[PDB]
């Protein structure tokens, strides 16, 4: 049996960080990204395309929220254009 | 020795200003790429990315001076089909690293010549070979799609057990449906079902 | 300066082959520069190459024209056929249009079956890509 | 090291190719295929299959043309306007074309085939037919493709 | 900046700068929606750098050796 | 003075091997397109199933590749089309990536329809003014 | 005067790579036309609309869980009966709708679609009854 | 380093909207919503689904001022005055609309959709009907939404 | 029973090397040669003629991939010409 | 080089330069078909020179002798 998602990606489907972690700075989209534990979970309302999430949740407004590893470049689909976010962590 | 050192300071510069290049070179044919290497319409019903078939044909093996053994085709199943969330790009596969290297007579001036067309074809190597790794594992899960067609493998077979609210009072999850893969895709050697492409 | 000799000297600065062949007079166009994009649609800022080859084939008002479309490897041979059978076919409306009489003309596409180059190398591909416009 | 020119320069080739087409033997350059194209004039005698002797200077910048390129088989194929008959003819210019190739893997091809034909005014470039071998109908013609 | 429709008024924060006539067309945070399209990066787009190593080779976070920045 | 007819602009190293890549995998998937379509004929088009309308037959260029929805309500917005979503959208998005030119409304949605195969479907009702889009039932 | 395009394949190895582009996508296509199954609007076995003007009313609804619920509470808001017809199993069949603003009928559309072959729904507005039947 | 500006700059921005309201093409600017409005006199010929050859400048301006805004979908919609028929008037605009827009994307926009449709004068900004491709009716409008 | 081929003619019958391998750069024909241990692999679509091959495979479109003993020099037929390649490594 | 044809135009990869005339003679990259018919190493022909030897002669890996470069 699988786990559920991680509840911890109720959190970073609000805005609020992790409890215990490190903040990324994201340039070049509106994203907010935290590292917890060797993952970074990123709040956005764009679409992640290349590197791929582990779990991904999505609140009433189109906000999602995604676990992955730790990725430095974000490929996203803005509005239907190929879009690159850049972290730095 | 000087030489050698004034060859070695070129080749690193002409591996990253060729890195560059054919960086924004892949960015001009960005659209171009994403119809070439379309990974997205290729996955199955489930989300599931499809497994790299290799196929060789016309095979000789020399053991040794006694025997050969020769077979006419060879079908591999590399990196087996698995649960994707988000589709491969070409991005993953084909970019090469751009760092701006920082770190600076006439001997100097032709091998940091001969160390820059070094530096320059060095890179075209690793290009060469991320191309190759692309056209690896997308024909590959071509060759899947020719051979889902003509029975040569079996499709995943999925399992969905839903699962209706799910947990405590402190948590619930109220579809809850789990997905797994029982079967994976996989050649069958009971060959009789097979298929055959003939086309007109 | 209004001459052969003229026409011929700016076709090859304007990059259009011309062979003189006993009575066969053939040009190559190239499809790359001479039409926009893997369509039928004439390149319609190289406009003074086709005034120009049509101010060439003023000077042959006898003559039966044969126009003939080509492609290289990629893509179906119906896609081959038929590119090249709608470029070859809107030359020849250019040509009608410029004022040749219609029963002078034939549009034939070939989906690189004639084949003037290997399509392995890029160069030799891009060669391959052409109308040729034979007369008598 | 390896070598950056085959034993050839494209100088030379258009030089060769200017100085081929100055003396009337008309190269024709489409794509990789390469046709020279000699008159029976300008190399034998009327009718026959034999060279004249200081022919073989318009065959010695044929072959050092022929150098230059990497080719992997150079067919040549005589025809001529009609004499007798095309059974006679077709003789004539079977001889003829396997004379010029003869004496051209005499000299320098790199080739790894000639094939070698004659026909009998079956393909002819002009429809003006003045007589034999002034004709510019009657010709031999070296056709190759550049490998590479 | 915001140049000769008037000077920049605000920031709008979840977009660019706001001139005091239009939105203008300079980014005033760092999570606008600035067209990169080419980063520079080692190892970006497999995994990042892995850190601990201190050796000749760069290996990524996704256990590839980054041989076009060792 | 000699000539051949292409003198195109200066190409480099890494378009040349992208380009002759590009053409193998260009006609394995030719080969393999021609093996499907002859080991099953299509008996149908998805025509019956997305019909024209005067007022669909307002032309459109698109390149695009987001997911599906947003694009959708971008067509049916500017066909003056209701659009309507059947089915809860799957947690991996569902994209499609069209990149075409000059179309007609009806065959680009007929495009995403096909590229949005068995994971969505568009279904049009042009006796009302009702784009669907529907997502599928895994 | 004129301009060529900006990113057009204007050399000789973009070219190649292009018409590789025009000739992958298009194969892509009739991929997609051959496996694309879809099924004929004659035979597509999901309700209709059925047009009544108490069924065309405006409504808002936000929900994740068991269908017999809504179907009940469609019906109320619609001064609709509710019929159940069949027997409601264990796991119970689960639907969300989320939407701010959409119709009644059309809601009922969704409703069925989702349910799929779980369960379905009819109307009949003559007797202003709305049922849920199972299998 | 992130970049400040996305290859364009407002001074440039209100210096190509002054010289296309010196030029009399009308930019309306409300809100995002942008408007370009162009006379059909002012690009084509009357009645025809033809450019002329130096209202291509005009749209080099056009393509231009479009190059400075990030936006999602242009949509570009003509139509004229009456000519023959309805039917006829909107075959033309549909082809009148469907021209420009091909240039547009030969041409420079990071649009991602041009629709791109005609009407047959069902929508007159003045009910003063003078003439065909003179009539300030007759015009195409690009109108589209500045993302951001 | 021998060995049926090595199955990383299939990886050199693309052009992606064998994992943990050295490049050997090919001088004087269109051929790549890697090592892996002690043994190198070659892609080409030339006929290998004097040094002698361990296995080989061919791809649909006439490449063939070659398991060999490391030999400084490979003899090839290209068009029916005899021909030289060299190898560093 | 590419001379008095043009310059050179592109190198095209798998074959030789190309001039802004026609195909050139000058070999672009190292893989062309340059005609290589005379090698120059120790123990061409027979496998290569075993490295790890250090004594007066040299040995072939296929262990034979080269006493023509000993």
């Amino acid at each position: 049996i699988p786990p559920s998602a991680n509840d911890l990606l109720l959190h970073v489907l609000e805005g609020v960080p992790p409890p215990g972690s490190r903040r990324l700075v994201v340039s070049g989209g509106d994203a907010r990204a935290w590292l917890s534990n060797e993952k970074m979970y990123v709040r956005t309302n764009l679409t992640i395309l290349s590197p791929g999430w582990l779990a991904s949740m999505t609140s009433a407004d189109g906000t999602h929220a995604y676990e992955m590893q730790k990725s430095p470049v974000l490929l996203v689909s803005w509005h239907g254009k190929v879009m690159q976010l850049k972290v730095e962590g | 020795a000087l030489k050698e050192t004034a060859l070695s300071v070129g080749a690193q510069a002409g591996l990253a200003w060729r890195a560059k290049i054919i960086d924004e070179q892949l960015n001009k044919q960005a659209r171009n790429l994403d119809a070439i290497y379309d990974f997205n319409s290729l996955v199955l019903e489930h989300n599931i990315l499809p497994p790299v078939l290799l196929e060789g044909r016309n095979t000789l093996n020399l053991a040794d001076a006694q025997s050969i053994r020769i077979s006419d085709r060879t079908y591999k199943v590399a990196k087996q089909a698995h649960f994707i969330t988000t589709p491969p790009t070409w991005r993953q596969y084909l970019w090469m690293d751009y760092v701006k290297p920082e770190a600076p007579k006439e001997i100097w001036c032709i091998y940091t010549e001969r160390g820059w067309k070094n530096g320059i074809d060095q890179a075209n190597t690793i290009l060469e070979e991320n191309i190759a790794r692309i056209k690896e594992d997308f024909g590959g899960m071509i060759l899947y799609r020719k051979l889902l067609a003509m029975n040569m493998v079996s499709p995943p077979y999925v399992s969905h057990t839903d699962l209706g609210v799910t947990g405590d009072g402190s948590e619930i999850h109220i579809d809850d449906r789990v997905l797994r893969i029982t079967a994976l895709p996989e050649l069958n050697v009971n060959s009789a079902e097979w298929r055959a492409a003939v086309a007109k | 300066r209004d001459s052969k000799r003229k026409i011929i000297r700016d076709l090859q600065k304007q990059d259009i082959q011309y062979v003189e062949y006993g009575d066969t007079r053939t040009l190559i166009i190239p499809t790359d520069k001479y039409f926009m994009f893997s369509s039928p649609r004439l390149n319609e800022i190289c406009y003074p190459g086709l005034n120009n080859v049509i101010r060439l084939l003023n000077f042959y008002p006898q003559s039966t024209i044969y126009v003939a479309g080509f492609t290289d490897n990629v893509g179906s041979r119906s896609h081959k056929r038929k590119l090249s059978q709608a470029q070859a076919e809107t030359m020849m409306t250019f040509l009608w249009a410029n004022g040749i009489a219609a029963k002078r003309l034939k549009a034939e596409g070939y989906g690189d079956k004639n084949a003037i180059s290997d399509n392995a190398i890029i160069h030799g591909s891009a060669q391959n890509r052409r109308i040729e416009i034979q007369w008598f | 090291l390896p070598c950056r020119v085959d034993g050839a320069c494209d100088a030379t080739i258009i030089k060769m190719m200017t100085d081929l087409n100055k003396k009337g033997i008309k190269v024709a350059s489409v794509g990789q295929n390469y046709l020279i194209s000699i008159p029976a004039s300008a190399l034998f005698a009327d009718q026959s299959p034999r060279l004249n002797w200081a022919s073989y200077s318009l065959l010695n910048e044929i072959a050092a043309f022929l150098k230059q390129f990497r080719k992997i088989a150079i067919t040549v194929t005589s025809y001529s306007s009609k004499y007798v008959s095309v059974k006679r003819e077709r003789a004539l210019t079977l001889a003829r074309s396997r004379v010029v190739s003869e004496y051209l893997w005499s000299q320098g091809v790199d080739s790894r085939i000639i094939f070698t034909q004659g026909l009998g005014s079956d393909k002819p470039i002009t429809s003006y037919t003045l007589g034999g071998d002034r004709s510019p109908n009657a010709r031999v013609e070296i056709t190759f493709r550049r490998a590479v | 900046a915001a140049a000769a429709a008037a000077a920049a008024a605000a920031a709008a924060a979840a977009a660019a700068a706001a001139a005091a006539a239009a939105a203008a067309a300079a980014a005033a945070a760092a999570a606008a929606a600035a067209a990169a399209a080419a980063a520079a990066a080692a190892a970006a787009a497999a995994a990042a750098a892995a850190a601990a190593a201190a050796a000749a080779a760069a290996a990524a976070a996704a256990a590839a050796a980054a041989a076009a920045a060792a | 003075k000699f000539k051949k007819p292409p003198i195109n602009n200066p190409s480099d190293d890494a378009t040349i091997k992208l380009a002759e890549a590009a053409v193998s995998v260009s006609d394995s998937m030719l080969e393999m397109a021609k093996v499907e379509k002859v080991i099953t004929p299509p008996s149908k088009d998805n025509t019956l199933t997305i019909p024209n309308a005067y007022n669909l037959q307002a032309r459109a260029s698109v390149d695009w590749s987001g997911p599906i929805e947003e694009l959708t309500a971008r067509i049916a917005k500017a066909a003056h089309f209701r659009f309507r979503v059947l089915g809860k959208s799957p947690s991996v998005p569902v994209l499609i990536s069209i990149s075409t030119k000059d179309e007609s409304l009806a065959e680009i949605l007929r495009d995403i329809d096909y590229q949005a195969g068995k994971k969505a479907s568009i279904h049009v009702y042009p006796n009302s003014q009702v784009v669907e889009l529907r997502y599928a039932k895994i």
